[PDB]
């Protein structure tokens, strides 16, 4: 109830697209652990985006979407 | 017939993908001991990168997970603090 509504928009986006791609119900939890680690003050934000490369790398929309989500300049 | 088991009755879902798989070796020494410190995995003395990944990616293939609660959690720190530091010391043990 009202999270995906007004509040989150793009961010159902890229999860949706994430969930599409992935495919696998366990290639989507590993995604989701890669958060709670990173929630639980584990991984960095770079370890973050670096684990999930052979999940999201593949797509360069998606990927990027995550990036600039994060914050990630690396320039 | 169905009804008498609960297997799955496709013998193989629409995945063309063989499911990507997590490289763990990829991340810092520092990260994969902190994900044992973190998570209180007790070890050996005398520990290097390939069994710091062993270790962190056996339990990590058993971690529970919510979707609506963990992207919640996800958006929320990242949209607010990417990584905050906070240096402190919780547990006075010595």
């Amino acid at each position: 109830s009202n999270a995906s509504k007004h509040g989150v928009g793009t961010e159902s986006l890229f999860f949706d697209k994430v969930r599409k791609a992935l495919r696998s119900a366990e290639a989507y939890e590993n995604f989701l652990r890669c958060l709670v680690i990173f929630n639980q003050e584990v991984i960095s934000r770079a370890e973050l985006v670096q684990l999930v490369s052979p999940f999201l790398g593949k797509f360069p929309e998606l990927f990027n979407w995550f990036k600039n989500f994060l914050g990630y300049k690396e320039s | 017939s169905n009804a008498g088991s609960d297997d799955d009755g496709g013998d193989s879902p629409v995945q063309d993908i063989d499911t990507p798989e997590v490289d763990l070796y990829q991340l810092q020494v520092n990260t994969l001991r902190r994900y044992k410190r973190h998570f209180k995995l007790p070890t050996r003395p005398g520990l290097n990168k390939a069994q710091l990944v062993e270790i962190v990616g056996c339990h990590f293939k058993s971690i529970p997970v919510n979707e609506k609660d963990t992207l919640t959690c996800f958006i929320y720190s990242v949209r607010n603090d990417k990584n905050k530091s906070d240096l402190k010391a919780d547990s006075g043990v010595h």
